[PDB]
């Protein structure tokens, strides 16, 4: 029962198509809950859940300023890391950074996260300690430097350990009904026939939140990790998860496997066999 | 400067049987950079109206979009999902797996 | 909430 928020910012330059833009969404757990876009015809921090919209004027107002602000320090930053890497003015590139807090099921901070990547490589990130920075080159040595100076690590601290576990507090009780409500899977067995030899038998999850779950297959109780195939967990659209597993059987010994299933709002753990 | 190319499921928000209202979706994840094509087919023609998810990113920095358009399933009717990406010669289609 | 803005990098 502990949660997290994330903020993650996409700055992408597309050079002859216009400036840099810009990119924002918050999330509490797997609940996006704002987003804001340079691009927008009015760009403003926007919601995105329910339960931030009643949030007042201030807030969306700080909010929005921020972000106004952000897109054009992001760009700024997008020209000098251009530099760092003597790179043309005329390719893409993109700098995200994803950061946030931990809190436990007393809303204790359990710790605090900044880090950077620039087209896609880890560039540079906050230390645990929230006082000192790994950067990954000499080009992030810079960016380290000036962060240095700026002070920005006493800054991320004081907002990571103020701020940010607070307003999670303050977001986690105004949608408790869903942010503290863990949905269990629905789950069920197929099998699909692939030869005389063998079949699929497929373990399905289907509406469950948060998207942290376990589906495993076993044959005599030995888990079967390297023949069992994974989707990556996707999401349904109406803020569930959705997620399967499948194993390839030698027909007729369906019975020997089992599929087991972990999830937050289960009461206890499933194990499903194939019912035919 | 290296590239993900985008991995693609197709697939409805609910069990889908013919005649009932549902939700197709085209969940694009993996990929790097973020500049994505896609589009929903029926019987090959893009349907119009299609929503997507504000983009977002992975603890692997890769990035990941879901595209959903309200849809009512029939048995005839054929379903797909166009990706293109920096990382694509030539656009990929996935046919919704009735199945799965 | 977001952070206040900070240093570019």
């Amino acid at each position: 029962g502990s949660h997290s928020m994330r903020y993650f910012y996409t700055a992408m330059s597309r050079p002859g198509r216009g400036e840099p833009r810009f990119i924002a969404v918050g999330y509490v757990d797997d609940t996006q809950f704002v987003r804001f876009d340079s691009d927008a015809a009015s760009p403003r921090m926007a919601p995105r859940a329910p339960w931030i919209e009643q949030e007042g004027p201030e807030y969306w107002d700080r909010e929005t300023q921020i972000s106004k602000t952000n897109t054009q320090t992001y760009r700024e930053s997008l020209r000098n890391l251009r530099g760092y890497y003597n790179q043309s003015e005329a390719g893409s590139h993109t700098l995200q950074r994803m950061y946030g807090c931990d809190v436990g099921p007393d809303g204790r901070l359990l710790r605090g996260h900044d880090q950077s990547a620039y087209d896609g490589k880890d560039y540079i990130a906050l230390n645990e300690d929230l006082s000192s920075w790994t950067a990954a080159d000499t080009a992030a040595q810079i960016t380290q430097r000036k962060w240095e100076a700026a002070r920005e690590a006493e800054q991320w601290r004081a907002y990571l350990e103020g701020l940010c576990v607070e307003w999670l507090r303050r977001y986690l009780e105004n949608g408790k009904e869903t942010l503290q409500r863990a949905d269990p899977p629905k789950t069920h067995v197929t099998h699909h026939p692939i030869s005389d030899h063998e079949a699929t038998l497929r373990c399905w999850a289907l509406g469950f939140y948060p998207a942290e779950i376990t589906l495993t297959w076993q044959r005599d109780g030995e888990d079967q990790t390297q023949d069992t195939e994974l989707v990556e967990t996707r999401p349904a659209g109406d803020r569930t998860f959705q997620k399967w597993a499948a194993v390839v059987v030698p027909s007729g010994e369906e019975q020997r496997y089992t599929c087991h299933v972990q999830h937050e709002g289960l009461p206890k753990p499933l194990t499903l066999r194939w019912e035919p | 400067m290296i590239q993900r190319t985008p991995k693609i499921q197709v697939y409805s928000r609910h069990p889908a049987e013919n005649g009932k209202s549902n939700f197709l979706n085209c969940y694009v994840s993996g990929f790097h950079p973020s500049d994505i094509e896609v589009d929903l087919l029926k019987n090959g023609e893009r349907i119009e109206k299609v929503e997507h998810s504000d983009l977002s990113f992975s603890k692997d920095w890769s990035f990941y979009l879901l595209y959903y358009t309200e849809f009512t399933p029939t048995e005839k009717d054929e379903y797909a999902c166009r990706v293109n990406h920096v990382t694509l010669s030539q656009p990929k289609i996935v046919k919704w797996d009735r199945d799965m | 909430t977001v952070r206040a803005s900070g240093h570019s990098y």
